[PDB]
């Protein structure tokens, strides 16, 4: 119950190899700016900016340490 | 469509981005060199996420591309590849590309296609219909905004069918009627008020299904037909709780 691979257990959901690169790439931690801004900057497609949007929001609660229970 | 001699490989694949795509994909030494039609050949699939392609042009030349995964921001003239036969797989995910006329009528070939949002928020009359062989048709995220009826209607060995994140506010009747095989349907994240009495009435392979996210129109004189289909079957994806009344939450008795 590594973070590291509950991520890998989020990502691997996703199907198709560019979609989870993406996943991969919202749970890697920015700073000074929030899952949304971050996103913004990016010019990839649909799909992508769900699932790194989603990620980042997954990982972020993960560190923050609530139950999947009381995550959205 | 090929070539006759040697040449560079920007001059075949005008769009930059694509042009990287192709040499890293080629084991190239750059975009200037040469390629033979044989090497064109020896590809089968490309897979490339970058915001900077525009253009799939010269994709035509290369006839042995089976499976297609592209991403970007736009996508300008995937007219290239109207003319793949060979390609089984046909991954798009970009925030705006064009249809072009009959664009998917000559690779019969293809049995799994994802599209993406294109130019006239919505699809086109006849679509799909050269797609026998297709059995995966995602259609998730195209901000869809309506249906054309029989859109579906000649892709029999359809396996699944993602309508999921659309802005659908109904569905054409009988729409899904013509697919024996149709195992899982998912609409959640759509538009929808309503459904059409008996949709979902052919639907015999179906295994799962997802309608939460919907706005439903909870009025006792019409929506009584698709709570009983939900108290009647258990495809339902995230459980019959999840799918919500306006106002109140699960549908229910009545």
């Amino acid at each position: 119950s590594t973070l590291q691979k509950k991520i890998e257990e989020i990502a691997a959901k996703y199907k198709h190899s560019v979609v989870k690169k993406c996943c991969y790439d919202g749970a890697c931690v920015n700073n000074d700016e929030t899952c949304e801004q971050r996103a913004a900057r990016i010019s990839l497609g649909p799909r992508c900016i769900k699932a790194f949007t989603e990620c980042c929001v997954v990982a972020s609660q993960l560190r923050a340490n609530i139950s999947h229970k009381d995550m959205q | 469509e090929t070539i006759t001699v040697s040449t560079p490989i920007k001059q075949i694949f005008p769009d930059d981005a694509f042009a990287e795509t192709i040499k890293a994909n080629l084991k190239k030494k750059s975009v200037t060199d040469a390629v033979t039609q044989n090497e064109l050949n020896s590809i089968d699939q490309i897979i490339a996420n970058n915001s900077d392609i525009k253009s799939v042009q010269g994709i035509q030349y290369l006839p042995n591309v089976r499976y297609l995964a592209l991403g970007g921001n736009k996508l300008h003239d995937i007219s290239a590849l109207k003319e793949l036969t060979n390609l089984t797989y046909l991954f798009l995910d970009f925030n705006q590309l064009q249809l072009p006329n009959g664009v998917f009528d000559k690779l019969t070939n293809l049995k799994e296609l994802y599209l993406s949002p294109n130019q006239l928020q919505s699809l086109p009359d006849g679509v799909f219909d050269k797609l026998t062989n297709l059995t995966i048709l995602g259609l998730d995220m195209n901000q869809l905004q309506s249906l054309p009826k029989g859109v579906f209607d000649k892709l029999t060995n359809l396996t699944e069918l993602d309508l999921s994140y659309n802005q659908l506010q109904s569905l054409p009747k009988g729409v899904f009627d013509k697919l024996t095989q149709l195992k899982d349907l998912s609409l959640s994240y759509n538009q929808l008020k309503s459904v059409p009495d008996g949709v979902f009435d052919r639907l015999t392979s179906l295994q799962y299904i997802w309608l939460h996210d919907n706005p439903w129109d909870c009025t006792c004189p019409g929506i009584r037909y698709l709570s009983e289909w939900i108290n009647k079957h258990s495809g339902v994806v995230g459980g019959p709780d999840s799918a919500k009344c306006s106002g109140s939450g699960k549908p229910v008795r009545s």
